[PDB]
DNA sequence: AGTGAAAAATCTAAAGCATCACCTTGCTG
DNA sequence: CAGCAAGGTGATGCTTTAGATTTTTCAT
């Protein structure tokens, strides 16, 4: 036990040996010191008694450019629950049991969110069981939690027997949480301490703790030490670098700006010097040049260096993955340890972390959080789309040539990738998460790496802590669940918005469409106009009638435009592309509905609440769509033979071991191997196991809870307005700044506007997180009922303004986020104004979204919404609210959409629209570039997007459209005659990523097992035994009559010798009768024209095969419900019916008997 | 109190089993002079009805004109039960709402016994005169089956052609067409393979085959079928039913236009 | 050293043809007395039963007990391929890995002989009681195989109930319910197409009918096939072969407990 | 027009309903000879021929010798009219590029005329060589069918030995390797039974089961098949159409880097 | 250029159903 | 004494489905 505790100590001493020799001076001094919190990780420092105990030391920087550090202990705890008046015996057993274990063990009340009748008055009594030390309470975690486990199983059949009959002491002990909790979380949570802030550091003598008090009112943010270091392994072709034998030659970084370049002499013949890199002014570095003949003496170079600079911020590319075990082992190769001269270290999670830096990775920030397609979240993507450049790219397969014949080129791909990281750091990613951070109470490594579902846990986190509110504990995945019919389950979920594409083509502003018309839906609009527009002024302005002159002559102007429009009731028009996106319908609905996950109670639950008057006005109905997939074993079949696989006893997991009755399995195995069972004995006796059923239920929402979620929500998209105004004021005062050309007062204002900026954008982007949050498990908000609620109500909206723009027009395309539609330009959207407001004196209303924004007013406002006004005397006051608010887009140019091969099921998420000036606007979920894909449907389809805007009609567009369909297909059926060989050869091939050795698929036969195969049989086995390698290749045509799987040819045998190659291609051609060796022969050509046929299937021909236009190009094929939905459409001998076309005889329906 | 007693079996088996799949709900009607099946198909193209007529019945008695709404894509399973010579009791109520089935063995050792359940329906009827009709053929059953149903795999509408040389079977398909020509047969000996045709003018009806491809089925209840037709009416397709009653199917043909040029 | 014949093919086929889609396993067990296949299902809530007599092979002897466990699937897969018409003949040895099956022609021209792996399982006889049934009833195969599909659409479980008049078969579902009565047909010089009772006291047992369904496949074997039943004993199927031993099929009642009545 | 004339039309319809699954797609030449195809499968690997002598039939009327390119999936829906008596009549075509199909019933009364049009299908020609075979096998086709059937369900390979004491069909796969021998018949007569086996050399050649599975699904086309290999050749697979017709199987010969031997 | 696990969607072989052609057999001219 | 129609039987195309498999989607 003293060895651990030596051992510790030890660490602490290297840690803070570290500290002081990268400047964070202890501190130790008395009296006041101004800093800027930098970071925050828990490490053990010993109290005055000499006695071990978990302290967090914080990372303080200060504007002058020193920093230091400063430790703070307490105490880590959690909560348990207690049974009623069972609260001092408990504290009192665990703290004899513990005496020098636990510190302190007291009761505190905290309201909860599952009691009831809990909204009168009455708060659940928990108790704080607090430690010296973090290792202490891993050790009462782990030797409390099975023994409240099987106190929770046993009380709940307790509960359950007691129930059906009427209608280590450890008994009080119910249920413990926040165990997962971290210890640095905790107190940030606490003592309200977040990151990127300015704190008056108190500290007087030794004896008393440190003192911090929150001081925002310096609103400029300092510069920490930030470095970007990237590395590159002496890589041999078509290899796994080896983290053993290859060893750093070239890496540099980005210190403020400042670049430093670190090379080696016995890899790099020549030396290289200093230069400067420039493709736009805001990004510009001097490398500075270090040169060294060893390799060990340039990793003491960069210690030595970094330990001159001590930077706080290191940031890298894929550095828990690459970067950092590779230098690791490389220097415990040549005896310097990491653990010693830097600090980072191997942690728990396959994470690195140092006690004192930041270790930062900006792919995982493009990947999870900035919102770019998954296909492209690698760092020179994000530097082409983001920072809007080209990023200096290299082939890693080929480095060794210009590692020493061109030594420049090497230099400026690694200062570049080092650059591009750097700018694209401090440009969005640090300002975003330091913005992030000042309300998630974290450093900047955890809540890089978290998912967006633990970072709105870290505010609801601190919001809940604020409210008073225990928190819940992570959901338990109890198996063998039964439902009210009483079967077992294999999948249930909510339903989702039903994404569809209700038709399909080609919409532009210039090209007339067709307007089919019902007229009763404008006599409507005729009579409602007046109180569309009043309710546009009054709503959406905020400003009464009264401050408005010309009112009634734009309202007769809408009449005069909408009499026009209804006299033809039969249009061929041209229309305007009107993107009706409310945007982001999830929190809207949660802020206009009051959906809180702490009550949200059923039948039978709901009388709890005490304020349930008859006059019912906290019961918020609403209906969403449970399925479920089931098997029909009900409740006496499955009791049954749950009895009967109790009767005999279990096969033990270990080998040779004792027989284990049926208490003491774990619950995962005897759930699967009782799933195995019910699967086949159900197969034999129902004709039928998986069993889906999509039912309706309705679900009442409480009005009347404290409410902490929707209060976050609503005030936190008001910070969001209120920093997004703040930033227009702002941008406004930085282009007066850049016109007048001043220096620091520019610099303050662009320092102050890309803060408001990134607060901005992290808030718009937490906001539309909330929803991923509450969307999936792993969280302890976890219902399904909001899920369910939010996206049937979602998808009720969105499918109302579809039936309600389908009477005024073509609605165009349907969504979970937002319609788009084509509407009659005789529909008014934009005009000048007159009011009184001499600050405001223009309104420019569209009418549209005036008419949608006053039909959701009327069907889908909250008129049961409650909330508090004094808390002493239960005052709940009945208002209504909604902020649904149909933003609309303007008028756009282009509009394409496709449509899948299949009938009933139509595509989820797929179109695409064009900017007015004559660019591309708008993609979603769709196939213009995705990992493991051909590369040549992407380039074909990005062309036949571009070239697309020439055109007068829909016969003028789709040939305009089948002239480039027409060029790749005459280019693609000369079998790549006069065009590079090179650029189809990289065009064409295949990658699929293969890990895991070999037994992780076990016995099975795919396509990247046969070109595993394939390696294995080619040069080797140690090609495939290695993990984490991508294998490219081609599918071929000449071994006919084998599956798909096995003519995938690698592209290894075309990187031989050519006579070998001939041989490995004679080898898995299974004869040897021919006498060619082309390449473009080989290739499976039909192959790739099917798939190309495919894409523009999806893409062009069908979409125009739901119009009724001519097919687009008759080069191609269809798919044979389509040609007979073709044929039999123009037939004028299709349909005459007997009940109009002959007279029938009256109405009677049948009676009882 | 409706009972209806039949010796031949099989025929009631065939009549529900050449129109389970054309049909959802079942609008019998029961009256003193015969059992009408006033039902209007789900699709709502065509109409047939089935007239059981009180001479076949071996003890057939009513009350009234009472209307039985049982749904009949669950009938052409307990019409699947009885071997092909039984003996059907078919019985219902005035006040019991239950139906019932019995059926009785030739040899008496298998008698089986059918309950059900009964709900109401909500559907039109149509009603068709009596007027008369330009070209009457009568055709064996199993070569309209022949023709009919085979006819309708390489085709999906048909044209039925009535000139003074014979009747004809244009039915034209996705790949190809078939032209059915027939011949005057005069000197027959027996009605079965006898084909004679009443001539007024020459008319000429489209129509969907796929549902004469439902129709067809009826092939084994009588060995003649007459086939009547005029222009722009509905064709019967009538089953003389071995003096049962008998079944007529009113298919609405599609109107001509010159789409040719 | 193990040389089994047998003239007829037929039985052998049917046996095992029926024994397949129930039990995808077996447990041989060649004795003295004969060849037994005593196996579960996968349920494991019904039992089967193949006995095999010695004396009734025309060449049949044994040296020692053997327990060889072969599954059930592979060897009705694999002896497909003669008739029922063939001489089969099993082929062994005292500690075989792989028996061959040896199929001569009636004409002794196509001969076989056809192999497979062998593997080895857990090897049970649990009890089989012939304790004195309360109802034995045994009807034509055809008969009760046909009623066993007749009823099997109608629902998924068939009331049984043996009285001093016969047997009476019942099945309820959304199609209604329907009973269908046997009285014994002793009147006829015929015990194959005949069907006959012995009866103790009146019972009503409910049965599951994918497991009739499946036990019914066997319609070949016999020309009739008697099962006996009795309050809460398991319905015996004894499958009667006139060349030797017999089939077993038992089945545990399924009678529903007072969860919902 | 231009269909070839025959009072029967079971073997017109059956040949492209065993035909219809290996070749969906293939070309027809007319000439002096008579009717000729020669196809290949899918995957390109086997050949096959049908040979129907105008001489075989009743008698004939052609213009020249003509490739027809008509497809035989669809195509082989309408043939179903025609039974296993219908009457073909045949006449030269002029100019059009319709193909018809005329059906005529025994009774002589009703004709049906089936109109195709004609796409253009490009197919190979090359020459068969014929050698002198080291075995050949003839064995009636029937209980051919039914043990390839149930020996290559089980497995996916097959290897077939000509020996005097007899043929071999090892069946390699998963489940097991099992094998029939067939000896020389020498009690039997009638050539509906016996098999013969004319073989000079021994030889090992090896197939697909599913191959020979799909191959033999012309059994009532035919009533014995014949096997001619030799050393490492493709199989021969011969039906005879009574004296009138022949087919050949030329799937090519999937023999292992010495793996037989 | 992370992995890691769930999972909803997708692909493919196995089973259930009604249908089609054939074999067997009893009644009658 | 054989011709012919009725009943039983086995093969088969088709549709449904159950289990493996694949890409997605968020978790560290
Ligand atoms: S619906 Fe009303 S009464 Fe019911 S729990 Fe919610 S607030 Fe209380
Ligand atoms: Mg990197």
């Amino acid at each position: 036990s003293s060895v651990s505790a030596l051992k510790r100590l030890e660490r602490s001493q290297w840690t803070d040996k570290m500290d002081l020799r990268f400047g964070f001076e202890r501190l130790k001094e008395p009296g006041e010191k101004t800093g800027w919190l930098i970071n925050m990780h828990p490490t053990e420092i010993l109290d005055e008694d000499k006695r071990l105990g978990s302290a967090v030391d914080y990372y303080f920087i200060q504007d002058d450019g020193s920093r230091f550090k400063v430790a703070l202990p307490y105490k880590p705890y959690f909560y348990i629950a207690t049974r009623k008046g069972c609260e001092r015996e408990v504290s009192s057993f665990l703290s004899k049991k513990f005496q020098g274990k636990i510190a302190k063990v007291e009761t505190v009340p905290k309201e909860d969110l599952d009691l009831p009748n809990h909204l009168v008055g009455l708060k659940r009594n928990y108790i704080r069981l607090s430690f010296h030390t973090v290792e202490d309470l891993v050790k009462v975690r782990k030797e409390i939690s099975p023994a409240v486990k099987k106190n929770r199983e046993q009380d709940h059949a307790s509960d359950a027997y007691t129930a059906l009959l009427s209608s280590d002491q450890l008994d009080n002990i119910v249920d413990m949480r926040e165990y997962d909790v971290p210890y640095h979380i905790r107190l940030s949570i606490d003592l309200k301490i977040h990151v990127a802030h300015w704190y008056n550091v108190r500290y007087r003598g030794n004896a008393f703790p440190v003192e911090i008090t929150r001081r925002d009112d310096l609103v400029e943010r300092p510069d920490p030490v930030v470095l970007a270091f990237d590395i590159e392994t002496t890589k041999l072709p078509l290899k796994f670098p080896d983290a053993e034998t290859d060893q750093i030659m070239m890496i540099s970084y980005m210190i403020d700006g400042q670049g430093y370049l670190i090379t080696n002499r016995e890899i790099v013949s020549e030396d290289i010097e200093d230069f400067e890199f420039t493709p736009k002014p805001e990004y510009e570095g001097p490398f500075c040049v270090f040169n060294e003949p060893d390799e060990a003496h340039l990793i003491q170079r960069w210690f030595e260096h970094v330990q001159e600079t001590k930077p706080t911020i290191m940031v890298t590319y894929n550095g828990d993955f690459f970067d950092w075990p590779f230098v690791e082992a490389r220097a415990a190769v040549h005896g310097l340890s990491m653990q010693q001269e830097i600090g980072f270290q191997k942690d728990s999670q396959g994470e690195y972390k140092a006690p004192q830096c930041i270790h930062m990775d900006c792919l995982r920030w493009v990947k999870r959080d900035s919102y770019l397609p998954v296909g492209s979240h690698n760092l020179k993507a994000a530097a082409k789309a983001k920072l809007g450049y080209d990023p200096v790219e290299l082939d890693p397969e080929d480095m060794c040539r210009m590692a020493t014949e061109q030594p420049q080129t090497l230099a400026t791909y690694s200062v570049s990738d080092a650059v591009a990281t750097y700018y694209l750091y401090m440009k969005y990613v640090h300002p975003f998460i330091f913005a992030l951070c000042t309300i998630i109470p974290m450093e900047p490594d955890e809540v890089l790496r978290k998912g967006s579902g633990t970072l709105c846990e870290a505010l609801l986190m601190v919001q809940a802590f604020h409210a008073n509110i225990i928190f819940p504990n992570k959901q338990e995945q109890e198996f063998n669940k039964l439902t009210d019919d009483g079967h077992v389950l294999d999948s249930e979920t909510y339903v989702g918005g039903h994404v569809e594409a209700l038709e399909s083509g080609v919409f532009r502003s210039d090209i007339p469409c067709r307007f089919r018309m019902n007229p009763a839906a404008f006599d409507f609009l005729l009579q409602r106009v007046e109180k569309t527009l009043r309710h546009a002024l009054e709503e959406e302005e905020k400003v009464p009638v009264e401050q408005v002159t010309n009112f009634e002559e734009v309202c007769d102007e809408i009449k005069s435009k909408l009499a026009s429009l209804k006299d033809v009731p039969s249009r061929i028009e041209c229309p305007l592309i009107y993107h009706l996106d409310v945007g982001a319908m999830y929190p809207n609905i949660i802020l206009t509905n009051r959906l809180q996950p702490s009550a949200m109670v059923d039948e039978a639950t709901c009388a709890a609440c005490d304020f349930n008057k008859p006059g019912a006005n906290c019961q918020r109905k609403m209906a969403w769509q449970w399925r479920g997939e089931f098997m029909p074993a009900s409740r006496s079949e499955y009791h049954r033979i749950q009895h009967q696989l109790e009767s005999e006893k279990f096969p033990p997991l270990f080998p040779e071991g004792p027989a284990r009755a049926f208490h003491e399995l774990s619950r995962e195995e005897q759930a699967k191997y009782e799933k195995r069972r019910l699967a086949d004995y159900c197969r034999k006796a129902y004709k039928k196991i998986h069993i889906t059923k999509v039912e309706e239920r309705l679900t009442t929402i409480c009005q009347r809870e404290n409410s902490f979620y929707v209060d976050t929500v609503r005030a936190f998209r008001d910070r969001r307005y209120e920093f997004k105004g703040l930033h227009k004021v702002w941008k406004k005062k930085l282009s007066a700044a850049v016109e007048v050309g001043d220096a620091a007062e520019v610099k303050r204002c662009k320092n102050m506007e890309v803060l408001y900026d990134s607060l901005q954008l992290a808030h718009k982007c937490i906001l539309n997180s909330f929803y991923g949050y509450v969307m999936r498990k792993g969280a302890r908000w976890y219902s399904m009922e909001m899920a369910g609620i939010v996206c049937f109500t979602g998808a009720n909206i969105i499918t109302q303004a579809r039936e309600l723009i389908e009477q005024i027009g073509r609605p165009l395309e349907l969504d979970t986020d937002g319609i788009w539609c084509v509407l009659p330009n005789s529909f008014p959207e934009n005009f000048v104004f007159k009011t009184t407001n001499v600050k405001k004196p223009k309104v420019t209303i569209s009418y549209p979204g005036a008419m949608l924004n006053i039909m959701v007013k009327e069907g889908f406002t909250n008129d049961q919404y409650q909330e508090l006004a004094e808390p002493s005397s239960l005052t709940y006051v009945t208002r209504s609210e909604n902020s649904i608010f149909f933003e609309v887009d303007g008028p756009y140019l282009a509009m394409i959409l496709p449509a899948s091969k299949e009938e009933g099921k139509k595509l989820k998420k797929r179109y695409a629209v064009f900017n007015e000036d004559g660019s591309l606007a708008e993609l979603k979920g769709f196939e213009v570039k995705r990992r493991g894909e051909l590369q040549l449907i992407k380039i074909f389809q990005s062309s036949v997007f571009e070239a697309f805007l020439k055109g007068s009609t829909l016969e003028e567009v789709y040939g305009s459209v089948a002239k480039v369909a027409d060029y790749w297909l005459d280019v693609l059926y000369s079998k790549a005659a006069n065009m590079p060989d090179s650029e189809l050869f990289e065009l064409i091939s295949e990658n699929r990523s293969m890990s895991r050795k070999l037994e992780d698929y076990g016995e099975q036969k795919s396509t990247s097992i046969s070109t595993a195969k394939r390696l294995a049989e080619f040069l080797g086995d140690q090609m495939v035994k290695d993990a984490g390698l991508s294998c490219r290749y081609i599918i071929s045509r000449k071994p006919e009559g084998s599956p798909v799987t096995e003519r995938a040819i690698p592209l290894a045998i075309f990187q031989a010798e050519p006579t070998v190659r001939k041989h490995f291609l004679r080898k898995w051609l299974k004869s040897s009768s021919l006498q060619d060796f082309d390449i473009r022969a080989i290739l499976d050509w039909d192959y790739y024209i099917e798939r190309l046929g495919s894409a523009i299937q999806k893409i062009i021909t069908i979409p125009a095969a739901l119009q009724q236009v001519k097919n687009p190009v008759p080069r191609v094929k269809h798919p044979d419900w389509l040609h007979k939905k073709l044929l039999e459409k123009n037939d004028v001998y299709k349909q005459k019916k007997i009940s109009e076309l002959f007279t029938l005889e009256g109405r009677r329906q049948v009676t009882m008997a | 109190m409706f009972e209806a007693r039949l010796v031949q079996g099989s025929i009631l088996k065939k009549v529900l089993e050449a129109l389970k799949d054309l049909i959802n709900e079942a609008c019998w009607d029961i009256s003193s002079s015969g059992v009408n099946l006033q039902s209007m198909d789900s699709s709502h193209v065509s109409l047939v009805q089935l007239t059981l007529r009180s001479e076949g019945f071996d003890t057939y008695r009513c009350d009234r004109n009472l209307a039985m709404g049982v749904n009949l894509t669950s009938m052409s399973k307990i019409l699947k039960c009885a071997g092909n010579e039984d003996i059907i009791t078919l019985r219902a109520e005035d006040n019991a709402d239950t139906l019932a089935l019995v059926f009785e063995a030739p040899n008496q050792e298998k008698v089986s016994d059918y309950e059900m359940k009964l709900m109401d329906l909500d559907v039109e009827q149509l009603g068709i005169p009596e007027q008369e009709y330009s070209c009457v053929v009568k055709m064996p059953s199993g070569e309209f089956a022949r023709i009919c149903r085979d006819l309708s795999h390489i085709g999906d509408a048909v044209v039925i052609s009535c000139a003074k040389d014979g009747v004809k079977f244009s039915a034209s398909g996705e790949l190809g067409n078939g032209n059915i020509k027939l011949s005057q047969t005069s000197n027959v000996d027996k009605e079965e393979e006898a084909v004679t045709i009443e001539m007024n003018e020459p008319v000429q009806l489209t129509f969907a085959l796929r549902y004469l491809n439902f129709f067809t089925k009826a092939t084994p209840l009588s060995s003649t079928v007459t086939l009547s037709m005029s222009a722009d009416v509905p064709l019967v397709v009538e089953y003389k039913i071995a003096d049962m009653g008998h079944l007529k199917y009113y298919l609405a043909p599609k109107i001509e236009d010159e789409e040719g040029s």
